[PDB]
């Protein structure tokens, strides 16, 4: 009897979506600022 | 050993004589042209710098 | 050796097809059709060039 | 060629005989109901009319189940089942060397016939108690992690467990192949023989094999014995005793063998389709009250014959494929329990790149120590126990700082010698090249060198040490011992190295 790597998320239990949940949290705001980033260097690019 | 299973006519001792006769091209040194650097780079060491120094 | 019938049949069979072996007897044309294609097939597993002479390479230096 | 087929009809044997025989009451799923032979006995070679073979393996007081080698297209209810008397047997000696035999020692390569003397049957009994003696001498399979951590002597059984697609062939095949530097010098007390039973896979994977064997000129001492995918069940059942039979005539005949059952996870599977047709009582998981027996008298000829029965010896690598890690299933508990060890192999470690995924945790050899040459005992017990103890503490890994400057160095050395472990493929190493690389890994010689270089220099080390010293490991190897010049010999070649570079 073991265990595996990686498998919080295969139970789909409660933490195995809370990780989902703080991933797209992390992911979001920093796609977010990215996006802000780009535009700025791009609106910067006109000139 | 070929000439006896290969029945073919003449093709394998064709082939043998042919083979023999062929020389394969050799490289020619051209590269090998350089060397007065060493003997330029002698100067820079042994005459340009041995007296300075 | 010849007592059972069996050997002589075989041998004579064969022999009558040894005469005939001035051509492949019976051969048919089924038979060429796959000579064709397996000898196709072996020489390109052999490649293109003409199985006649030996192939020059001029051979290129650095 | 018409001259030829002359004598071909010639040498042929036209002579018959008074034969027992009886007729087929039934036949389907591959099992012959023969009604008759009375005087056959168990186990034994019938042969149908049409011209295929059978095993007469269920006795019953009115018929005899016969079981099919092939298929029974080619049978009816009433055809003529005459017996051979002759239990199953297969040609054996050094004529097979370099061929591919089926299950019953048949050429299907074809490449001309077999010209063997001496046939031997395929079930024989192991060697007692007595003829036995202690396992001493090492098997260099050429992977590192195999042959430093989990060592293997010779007349060892030793599992290669693991999932599927996780490099179980590929161990084995690095072993066949790394014996090609024995099998060309001189000595004939480190020439191993090499067989190689391949059941249940499809012909492709036989061919690609015989490939790989060719190419590195590894077949003029392998056998490759084959019952592949579309064989009968009888012959997959029946293909691990004839590889071990060619196996056995090599070990009594005071040579050194070494027989790889690929998978013995296929064979069970053919006995237990083989039972449940005869209609004997089926048990967990639908195998018989066999598979037992079936395996451990198998298994348990891989021996190590003492100085007076010959000196021989048969190693056995039966590779076994577990669903899941679910070791406890019943065929991986029943020859788990059969064997000296087990080399255990997971995908977590495969594709976390660590190549062969070898598990040192799970992993163990019961012979231990023994089995190793003086200079890689030397090495790697302090390589074992240290990578036992960055084991123990690996969890910490993914936060390394914040922690003591111990397990910071253990962390440290630990990742060294995992990434030391790593190997490619088809590339064995010689001992000596093995105990060079691991001194150079377990005395600190790369403590302050990135993870992430360690296999470059493991490489150009080799590359320096080969073309460089090859009188230094000529020493190593000769006497399988580091004195203290050889040790301090190989300090300074390391030191001098890794300044340059
Ligand atoms: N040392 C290695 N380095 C890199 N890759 C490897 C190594 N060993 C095995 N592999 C890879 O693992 C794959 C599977 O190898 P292998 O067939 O030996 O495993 P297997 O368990 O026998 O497969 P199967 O169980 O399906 O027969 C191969 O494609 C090979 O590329
Ligand atoms: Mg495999």
């Amino acid at each position: 009897v073991r265990s595996s790597a990686g498998a919080v998320r295969d139970a789909g239990g409660a933490f195995g979506k809370r990780e989902q949940a703080e991933e797209e949290r992390y992911f979001r705001a920093r796609a977010k600022e990215q996006l802000a980033a780009l535009k700025k260097h791009h609106e910067n690019e006109i000139s | 050993y070929y000439k006896a299973n290969v029945a073919k006519a003449g093709l394998v001792d064709d082939f043998e004589k042919k083979f023999n006769a062929l020389k394969v091209p050799i490289p020619e040194d051209k590269y090998t042209a350089q060397v007065d650097a060493e003997e330029k780079e002698d100067v820079k060491s042994c005459a340009e710098f041995l007296t300075q120094s | 050796d010849p007592v059972q019938k069996l050997f002589v049949d075989k041998i004579r069979e064969y022999r009558t097809k040894r005469q005939t072996s001035g051509g492949p007897v019976d051969a048919g044309p089924e038979y060429q059709q796959d000579l064709d294609r397996e000898l196709f097939k072996l020489k390109q597993m052999y490649g293109k060039a003409d199985m006649n002479t030996f192939p020059n390479f001029t051979f290129e230096d650095p | 060629v018409s001259s030829i087929l002359e004598e071909r009809i010639l040498g042929a044997d036209t002579s018959v005989d008074l034969e027992e025989t009886g007729r087929v009451l039934s036949i389907g799923d591959g099992i012959a109901r023969v009604h008759g032979l009375r005087n056959v006995q168990a186990e034994e070679m019938v042969e149908f009319s049409s011209g295929l073979k059978g095993m007469s393996l269920n006795l019953e007081p009115d018929n005899v189940g016969v079981v099919v080698f092939g298929n029974d297209k080619l049978i009816k209810e009433g055809d003529i089942v005459k017996r051979t008397g002759a239990i199953v047997d297969v040609p054996v000696g050094e004529e097979l060397l370099g061929r591919v035999v089926d299950a019953l020692g048949n050429a299907i390569d074809g490449k001309g016939p077999i010209g063997s003397k001496a046939r031997r049957r395929v079930g024989l009994k192991a060697p007692g108690i007595i003829p036995r003696i202690s396992v001493r001498e090492p098997m260099q399979t050429g992977i590192k992690a195999v042959d430093s951590l989990v060592p293997i002597g010779r007349g060892q059984r030793e599992l290669i467990i693991g999932d599927r697609q996780t490099g179980k062939t590929s161990i084995a095949i690095d072993t066949i192949i790394n014996q090609k530097r024995f099998n060309d010098g001189t000595d004939e007390k480190k020439k191993l023989y090499c067989i190689y039973v391949a059941i249940g896979q499809k012909r492709s994977t036989v061919a690609q094999l015989v490939k790989r064997l060719t190419d590195a000129d590894a077949m003029k001492y392998t056998i490759v014995v084959s019952a592949t995918a579309s064989d009968a069940a009888p012959l997959q059942y029946l293909a691990p005793y004839s590889g071990c039979s060619m196996g056995e005539y090599f070990r009594d005949n005071g040579k050194h063998a070494l027989i790889i059952y690929d998978d013995l996870s296929k064979q069970a599977v053919a006995y237990r389709q083989m039972s449940l047709l005869l209609r004997r009582p089926p048990g967990r998981e639908a195998y018989p009250g066999d598979v037992f027996y079936l395996h451990s008298r198998l298994l348990e000829r891989a021996a190590k014959m003492n100085d007076a029965f010959g000196g021989g010896s048969l190693t056995a690598l039966p590779v076994i494929e577990t669903q899941a890690g679910d070791v406890s299933a019943y065929i991986p508990t029943n020859v788990i329990s059969i064997t000296d060890g087990q080399i255990f192999l997971e995908t977590e470690l495969f594709y976390k790149g660590i190549r062969p995924a070898i598990n040192v945790g799970l992993s163990v050899s019961r012979v231990g120590s023994a089995a190793q040459t003086r200079a890689m005992k030397q090495v790697a017990g302090t390589m074992k126990l240290e990578l036992a103890q960055y084991r123990e503490v690996a969890a910490f890994a993914q936060f390394g700082s914040d922690l003591d400057a111990a397990t910071q160095q253990l962390l440290s050395r630990g990742v060294r010698l995992t990434e030391l472990l790593k190997q490619g493929q088809y590339s064995p190493m010689a001992i000596e090249e093995q105990v060079a690389v691991i001194y150079a890994g377990v005395r600190g010689y790369l403590d302050k060198l990135e993870p992430s270089k360690i296999t470059k220099f493991e490489n150009a080390f080799l590359s320096h040490v080969i073309s460089q010293h090859q009188a230094l490991l000529g020493k190593i190897r000769t006497d399988g011992k580091i004195s203290e010049e050889s040790d301090a010999k190989l300090k300074e070649i390391v030191t001098n190295f890794l300044a340059g570079f």
